[PDB]
């Protein structure tokens, strides 16, 4: 968001291209909504909810640990689009169709975003 | 002041825009009144209910006020019900369509520009009639078993084509010329993806869809009239790819006599730029200018 | 990284034998000379053809082409050399085309592989192109069969 | 650690442990000294699961 | 045919002006000129789905085509009429030639491919990486016409082999090797991608060593 | 071969051939042509620079006239370890070696710009004869192939 | 546990009402007729609460009041063994790595990587399921 | 090392001198900095080398300073 907000300070493209800016708000929104907000809901849940109900542990301790790693490796896969030459997803976190179709989004960054 | 309460909303150039702006100001006034009450209550308890240095016992431990609670669920319901009624009234007026428009415009959105076509002009006073339908180019797109109801995804027959068309360029902003005081019908069709037809002075926008009929989308909206002449910018609002921010257009509103002269020039083979110059108008868009093709300042 | 302002695809030139040129406001595309060859040189007195397409960047007015000169000979323009408002002016008829022509009467020999300067003037700018010689869809000329050595 | 959680009458949560050696009078096992050999960490590896039953 | 030309221009206006210009002169830093590219370049670029492009990056990838055969011909004719250029081969019925382009000397095509193509596309057209974000895609999906037009027009970073550098008969021999090396089944079992030692070492470690160590566990004891 | 046989943006591998080498029909002719094919320093890449890009060409000292107009001839043997560097990108004008990823700038006299290569590829001077066939205009002014202790 | 399913039955009734109302309101005076995507989602959203609520209704009427369902139960009423809870396991991180390998293969469309990922997931899931059931080594 | 830090301190090699890791880290950063000398024309890689070298130097300096003040042993 700092990169976009710096670019939007002045008219004209000073250091970012259209493609890079499009990739930025897509991934910025994806990270904040799905990689920060949704998991920290369960972040606070594992901290106090067993304490709040007077429980010694969660119902499925191993399934609880599986969620963390599924969440950490899933987030890394989507972010890993930034290391591809084409870049990450650039169709927005809404991923409206048919903009996300292979005709209009042929890059692997969108596919990594989906998976 | 209405401008301060509008929070940047344009005044509007159509009666539908004026009605929409009136609803906006009243709703903002209602929202500000509610916000001031809640902010005042929050500030009141934060300044006068702080813990003093001369209190030893805990405060009264009340946590249930049934008469107050029931009252505080009815008042918000009344406000939204009043707002919903005026909301329904305004949208019915804004979405109303007259069976006899005076100007019909075919809006074709594509990646990444615009194309404007004059489908049909029928002045209510009968001083100008023109049929711009081009059915010998609409039947040339048919592609045909087919994956979708016998048609391939490259059918493209949903698009409309006209004899007089203003085609957008990367170094030439497309300018749509409309007469003032006449009912205008806009038909929106998109070639590839979804785009956005937004004139801020219209105080209204609609998404431009490919295959709008197959998606159950009403791609036709009308304005009763445009109340003043001038040039007004238009922008794309729906994320449509790399150049979603660089496909702006302009709407030029002229007098009925001027519009008739401009159409005759276009029928005489003149381009959009020279036909505008023929009616003592700027040849290029004045509210917006084409973006530099260079990818940035470091190129 | 590769999708920034400096992009490899966006700055690419057409994969053609012609030369792009900017004559103030007119875009010269696919500028090349047609000259069938038999020996190391095309001798003076031979008539070759200069082919190009002129594109009018402006869309308000018109333009006309005048006085094509070069230090290889004299260039003769035949036909209506005016480019329309927002159209093209095809000079020459290249191979694969099912009438403005540029006829060049050679004064000094030319050969395929080198560059020869041509001057284009329309009304608002005079530029040099350094036009090459381009064989089109002509087949490969036969080579005499080598002996046993 | 056997993985079985038990609630004491006063509300304490404790996990049942399987000692690998002698225990105290209080019940806590005597600490053992590391001998460079692997140590069991799963009760099923110590035979607590038994056998299903002889047959096909 | 005037019907084919106006259909091609009508398709061109709403799909190819933003990057190539209204008069096909090219838009600077957005797209090159299309004058003189010919019908062969348009046929390849559209039938392979490479065009219309969607953004600027290291290399524009292939994707499902945006037009059918009739629209490709119309687009090719419109570009062909502006500057001329090479054309796609056609058969007796006027359709795009596919079977007639298969050469009869695959041995010659193999040597030519290894001299001229193997460097970027690999021993058996499996693809290869280029300098910075660019790559030579696998050749197992292109039809003979697409291979012929790619050799003719030289797309992106591939050299534009002319009919004089590579004669029509040499090109037909090359596409015969390309088409046969993709349709020939492996003889020693699963092909493992045909990339050479790199999949072979990966397969060994993940299959034979895993089985050998797993068997060693079963026979041997722990602790 | 003739200059018009290669288009702008094209690359072709060429070999040193003489009239006395023959067409390979005779047994002695075949052996002479076999020696040409298996010569480790023989292959040469001929590239035709696009005429619009001729202003970007930087000449090496002693090699300013080694090109016949827009035709350039560089050795196909990589200067690093001897692999054939034949991955010629027509648009970026980069010569890529598939063995260890060396990259040479064809516009700047094949100067290395990436990889373990530190020396530029040798340039072959070329011209045409009276019949219009491309011929060598002399020998390489530097040794061709991988370097060694006794080099330069 | 009578409150738990009363939560789901309350949600079930509202979802059923919304699904019926939306389907009828889209059948009439709505372009294209019944809007199938939302109607299908709403109808099967009712199904989610219906299955969970019905199961909780059947479980509730079988067993009597639990100590946590009592309005005046004592802490000592819950004395006893609660059940089995896994103390530690590194299998969950292996399952996620196995699943992430398959996703990467599916993202880039590498059938060999997809096949490896599926095999990795099966082996990783087998380890988690069998972790506390493997017997001692037999020699 | 003590058994409180490494429980199996008497069962194998469990101590590495801090000077080896500190000097190795400084040589680690120096090797990253000398690699900017080459035939590459871009500078994206150079900034990556500078950042990694700076991170390594900062870690080495922090560890050395904390050991000097006595906060860590
Ligand atoms: C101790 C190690 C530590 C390091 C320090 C110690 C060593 C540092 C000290 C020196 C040292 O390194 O020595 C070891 C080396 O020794 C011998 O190398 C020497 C010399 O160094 C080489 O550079 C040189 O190149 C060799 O000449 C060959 O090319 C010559 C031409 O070249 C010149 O031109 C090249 C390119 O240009 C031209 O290219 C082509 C050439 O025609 C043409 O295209 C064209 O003409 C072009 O020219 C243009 O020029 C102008 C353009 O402007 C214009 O005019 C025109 O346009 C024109 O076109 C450049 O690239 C070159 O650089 C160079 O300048 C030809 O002239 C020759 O005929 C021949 O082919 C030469 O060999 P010679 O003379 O045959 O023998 C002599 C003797 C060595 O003397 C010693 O001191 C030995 C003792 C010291 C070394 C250690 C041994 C003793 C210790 C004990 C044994 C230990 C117990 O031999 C030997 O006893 C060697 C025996 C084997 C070694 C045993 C080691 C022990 C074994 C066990 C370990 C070779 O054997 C090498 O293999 C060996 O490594
Ligand atoms: C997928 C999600 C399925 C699991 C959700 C069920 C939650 C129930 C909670 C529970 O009991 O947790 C058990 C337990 C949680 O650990 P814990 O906290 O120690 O629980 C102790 C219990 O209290 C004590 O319980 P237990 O030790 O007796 O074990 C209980 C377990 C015992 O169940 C078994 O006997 C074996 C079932 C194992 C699952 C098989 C996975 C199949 C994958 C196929 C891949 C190829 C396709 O029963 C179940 O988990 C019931 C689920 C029935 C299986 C249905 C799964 C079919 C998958 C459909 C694919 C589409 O985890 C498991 O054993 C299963 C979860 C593993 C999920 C794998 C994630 C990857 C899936 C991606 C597949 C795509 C491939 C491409
Ligand atoms: C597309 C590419 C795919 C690549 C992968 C494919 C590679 C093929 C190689 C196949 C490996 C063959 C080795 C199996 C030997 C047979 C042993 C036997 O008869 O069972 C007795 C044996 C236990 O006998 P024991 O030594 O007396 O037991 C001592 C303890 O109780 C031991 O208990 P513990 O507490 O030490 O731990 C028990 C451990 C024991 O499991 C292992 O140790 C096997 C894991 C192999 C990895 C070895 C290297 C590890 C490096 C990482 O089990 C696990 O925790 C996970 C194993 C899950 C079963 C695998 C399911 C197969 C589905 C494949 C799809 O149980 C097994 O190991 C059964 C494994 C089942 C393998 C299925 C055969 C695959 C055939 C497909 C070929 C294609
Ligand atoms: C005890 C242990 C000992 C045992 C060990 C033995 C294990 C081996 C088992 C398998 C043996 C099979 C024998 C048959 C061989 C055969 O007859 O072969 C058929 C053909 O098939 C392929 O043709 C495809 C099409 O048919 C063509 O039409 C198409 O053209 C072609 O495309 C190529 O060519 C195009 C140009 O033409 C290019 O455009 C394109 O790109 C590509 O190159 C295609 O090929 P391709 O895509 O390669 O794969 C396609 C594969 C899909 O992948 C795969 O098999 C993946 C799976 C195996 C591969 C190897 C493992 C990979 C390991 C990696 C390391 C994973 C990474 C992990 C990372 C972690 C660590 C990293 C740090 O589908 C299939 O076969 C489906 C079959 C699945 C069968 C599964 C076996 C069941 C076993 C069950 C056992 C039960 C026992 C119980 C006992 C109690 C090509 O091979 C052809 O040549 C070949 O001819
Ligand atoms: C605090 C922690 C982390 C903080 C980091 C977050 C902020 C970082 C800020 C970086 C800036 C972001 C900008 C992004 C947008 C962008 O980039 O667009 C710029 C343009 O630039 C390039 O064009 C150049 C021109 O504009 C063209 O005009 C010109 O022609 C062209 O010239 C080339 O090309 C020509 C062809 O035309 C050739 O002719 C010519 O010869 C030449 O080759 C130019 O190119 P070039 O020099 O390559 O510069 C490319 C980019 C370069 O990118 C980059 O940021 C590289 C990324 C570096 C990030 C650092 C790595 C960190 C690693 C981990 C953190 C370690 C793990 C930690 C351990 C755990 C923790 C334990 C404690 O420069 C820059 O932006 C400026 C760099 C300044 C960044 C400073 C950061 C240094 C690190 C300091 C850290 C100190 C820490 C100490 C702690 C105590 C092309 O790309 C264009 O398309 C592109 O458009
Ligand atoms: C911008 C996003 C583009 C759109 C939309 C279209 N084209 Fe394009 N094209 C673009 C670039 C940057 C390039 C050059 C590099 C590349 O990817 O090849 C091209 C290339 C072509 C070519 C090849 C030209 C050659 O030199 O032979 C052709 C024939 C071509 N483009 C045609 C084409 C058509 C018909 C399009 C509408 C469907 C079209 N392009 C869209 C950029 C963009
Ligand atoms: C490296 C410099 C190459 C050489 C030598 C050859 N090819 Fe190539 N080829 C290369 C690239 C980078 C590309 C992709 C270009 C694009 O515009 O996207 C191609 C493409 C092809 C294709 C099209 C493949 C498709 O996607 O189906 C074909 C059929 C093809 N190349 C064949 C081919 C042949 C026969 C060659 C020898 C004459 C050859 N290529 C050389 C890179 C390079
Ligand atoms: C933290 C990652 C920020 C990435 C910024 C650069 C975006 C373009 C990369 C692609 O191309
Ligand atoms: C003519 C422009 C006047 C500026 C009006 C500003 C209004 C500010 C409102 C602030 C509301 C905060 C909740
Ligand atoms: S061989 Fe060319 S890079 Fe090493
Ligand atoms: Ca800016
Ligand atoms: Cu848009
Ligand atoms: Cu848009």
């Amino acid at each position: 968001a700092l990169f976009m907000r710096t670019e939007l300070a002045m008219p004209g493209l000073q250091f970012l291209s259209n493609e890079q800016f499009n990739q930025l708000f897509t991934m910025h929104g994806t990270v904040m909504l799905l990689f920060y907000a949704t998991p920290i809901v369960f972040g606070f849940a594992n901290l106090v909810l067993p304490l709040q109900i007077g429980a010694p542990d969660v119902a499925f301790p191993r399934l609880n640990a599986l969620s963390f790693w599924l969440f950490l490796f899933g987030a890394l896969i989507a972010i890993a689009g930034f290391i591809t030459p084409g870049g990450a997803a650039d169709f927005g976190w809404t991923a409206y169709s048919p903009l996300t179709d292979a005709i209009h989004s042929p890059g692997a960054g969108g596919d990594l975003w989906i998976m | 002041w209405s401008d301060a309460l509008a929070l940047g909303w344009p005044t509007g150039i159509t009666p539908e825009a004026k009605l929409n702006r009136e609803l906006w100001i009243g709703s903002v006034i209602a929202s500000f009144a509610v916000g001031a009450i809640v902010w005042g209550l929050i500030f009141w308890t934060s300044a006068f209910h702080r813990k003093k240095a001369t209190d030893t016992e805990l405060p009264r431990q009340f946590g249930y006020n049934m008469p107050l609670e029931l009252t505080l669920t009815v008042i918000p319901f009344l406000i939204i019900s009043v707002l919903f009624y005026f909301t329904v009234v305004v949208q019915e007026r804004m979405m109303h369509k007259d069976p006899n428009p005076e100007v019909v415009i075919d809006v074709t959105a594509f990646q990444w520009n615009w194309k404007f076509g004059y489908q049909k002009i029928a002045f209510a006073d009968g001083s100008f009639d023109y049929d711009g339908a081009d059915p010998e180019r609409k039947e040339a797109m048919t592609s045909r078993v087919g994956p979708i109801r016998g048609m391939t995804p490259e059918d493209r027959t949903y698009l409309n084509f006209d004899k007089i068309e203003t085609l957008g360029t990367s170094s030439e902003i497309p300018v749509l010329v409309l007469p003032a005081g006449k009912r205008i019908e806009f038909v929106l069709n998109s070639a590839d993806v979804i785009h956005g037809f937004w004139v801020p002075e219209f105080l209204f926008k609609r998404d431009v869809l490919p295959e709008p009929k197959a998606n159950n989308s009403d791609n036709v909206f009308q304005v009763s009239e445009i109340q003043q002449t001038g040039a007004f910018v238009g922008r794309c609002t729906e994320m449509c790819g790399t150049f979603h921010a660089m496909m702006n257009f302009e709407v030029r509103v002229v007098e009925p006599n001027d519009f008739k002269a401009y159409i005759d020039q276009r029928n005489a083979g003149k381009t959009n730029a020279e036909a505008l110059a023929a009616i003592n108008q700027p040849p290029l868009a004045i509210t917006t200018e084409p973006f530099e093709s260079r990818r940035g300042e470091l190129v | 990284c590769s999708a920034g302002q400096i992009s490899q695809t966006t700055t690419q030139e057409p994969a053609v034998n012609g030369v792009n040129a900017q004559a103030g406001q007119v875009s010269l595309r696919n500028v090349h000379l047609r000259a069938p060859q038999q020996t190391d040189y095309v001798e003076p007195g031979t008539t070759v053809e200069l082919l190009f397409v002129a594109a009018n960047d402006s869309t308000e007015g018109s333009n006309k082409l005048k006085s094509i000169t070069s230090d290889v000979g004299e260039v003769t323009l035949t036909g209506d050399s005016t480019v329309p408002a927002d159209g093209v002016l095809i000079v020459g008829e290249p191979d694969g085309q099912i009438a403005v022509t540029a006829e060049v009467e050679l004064t000094k020999p030319i050969t395929n592989g080198l560059l020869y300067d041509f001057t284009f003037t329309f009304e608002d700018g005079e530029t040099t192109v350094a036009v090459p010689i381009s064989a089109g869809e002509q087949p490969r000329r036969p080579v005499p069969p080598a002996g046993p050595g | 650690e056997t993985g079985i959680i038990k609630r004491l009458p006063h509300g304490a949560y404790v996990e049942l442990h399987q000692p690998l050696g002698p225990v105290d009078e209080h019940g806590h096992p005597i600490p053992l000294e590391y001998a460079g050999a692997p140590l069991p960490k799963r009760m099923n590896k110590l035979g607590s699961g038994g056998a299903p039953g002889t047959g096909s | 045919q005037s019907a084919l030309l106006r259909t091609g221009k009508q398709l061109f206006e709403t799909s190819c002006v933003s990057c190539h210009g209204a008069n096909l002169q090219g838009v600077p830093d957005r797209g090159p000129s299309l004058i003189g590219t010919g019908e062969a370049a348009v046929y390849f670029q559209v039938s392979t789905g490479r065009m219309p492009a969607m953004r600027g990056e290291a290399q524009a990838p292939s994707k499902p085509p945006h037009f059918d055969e009739s629209q490709i011909d119309a687009l090719g004719a419109y570009v062909q009429a502006n500057g001329g250029g090479p054309t796609v081969p056609r058969d007796d019925h006027g359709a795009v030639a596919q079977e007639s382009l298969i050469g009869g000397d695959v041995a010659r095509g193999g040597d030519l491919f290894r001299l001229n193509c193997a460097s970027c596309h690999n021993f058996t057209g499996k693809g290869g990486a280029l300098s910075s974000g660019k790559y030579a895609p696998d050749l197992g999906d292109a039809n003979p016409a697409q291979i012929y037009t790619a050799m003719l027009t030289g797309p992106q970073n591939m050299p534009k082999f002319s009919d004089r550098q590579l004669t029509p008969d040499e090109k037909r021999d090359i596409v015969a090797y390309v088409r046969e090396s993709a349709e020939t089944p492996s003889y020693g079992g699963y092909g493992l991608g045909g990339f050479g030692p790199a999949p072979e070492g990966m397969a060994m470690w993940i299959i034979g060593m895993v089985a050998a160590i797993g068997v060693a566990m079963w026979i041997g004891s722990r602790a | 071969m003739r200059p018009e046989d290669i288009d702008a943006g094209g690359m072709e591998t060429v070999f040193p051939w003489r009239e006395s080498d023959g067409d390979g029909t005779t047994v002695e002719s075949e052996h002479k042509l076999t020696e040409i094919a298996m010569g480790v320093r023989n292959p040469v890449m001929l590239i035709r620079i696009k005429p619009a890009d001729m202003h970007r060409v930087i000449k090496r000292k002693g090699q300013e006239s080694f090109n016949f107009g827009e035709l350039f001839a560089y050795t196909k043997v990589c200067s690093h370890l001897g692999c054939p560097s034949s991955l010629y990108e027509q648009q970026t004008y980069r010569i890529l070696c598939p063995c260890h990823q060396s990259q040479f700038d064809a516009l700047e006299f094949a100067k290395p710009i990436f990889g373990p290569a530190a020396r530029a590829l040798a340039q072959l001077p070329i011209t045409i004869d009276e019949d219009g066939y491309l011929v060598a205009n002399g020998d390489f002014v530097e040794p061709v192939g991988p370097a060694f202790w006794e080099r330069k | 546990m009578h409150i738990e399913a009363r939560l789901f039955e309350i949600l079930t009734a509202f979802f059923a009402l919304a699904a019926v109302v939306y389907a009828v309101l889209t059948a009439m005076f709505a372009t294209g007729g019944v809007e199938w995507a939302g109607t299908t989602a709403l109808v099967l959203t009712t199904g989610l609460t219906l299955i969970t609520g019905t199961f909780f209704r059947f479980v509730a009427r079988r067993l009597d009041t639990r100590p946590e369902d009592y309005e005046d139960a004592e802490i000592s009423d819950g004395a006893g063994e609660l059940g089995f809870f896994a103390p530690h396991s590194w299998w969950p991180i292996l399952i996620s790595l196995s699943f992430s390998t398959a996703a990467v293969g599916a993202a880039l469309w590498l059938p060999w990587l997809i096949a490896a990922g599926v095999a990795f997931v099966i082996t990783s899931v087998c380890g988690l399921v069998f972790e506390y059931y493997w017997g001692p080594e037999k020699h | 090392v003590d058994v409180e830090d490494v429980p199996s301190a008497e069962w194998g090699w469990s101590h590495m001198p801090i000077g080896v890791m500190h000097i190795g880290g400084l040589l680690s950063a120096a090797f990253l900095l000398v690699m900017m000398r080459g035939n590459h024309v871009g500078h994206v890689e150079d900034w990556f080398l500078i950042g990694f070298a700076a991170v390594i130097v900062a870690l080495v300096g922090r560890n050395w300073w904390l050991r000097r003040r006595g906060w860590i042993r």
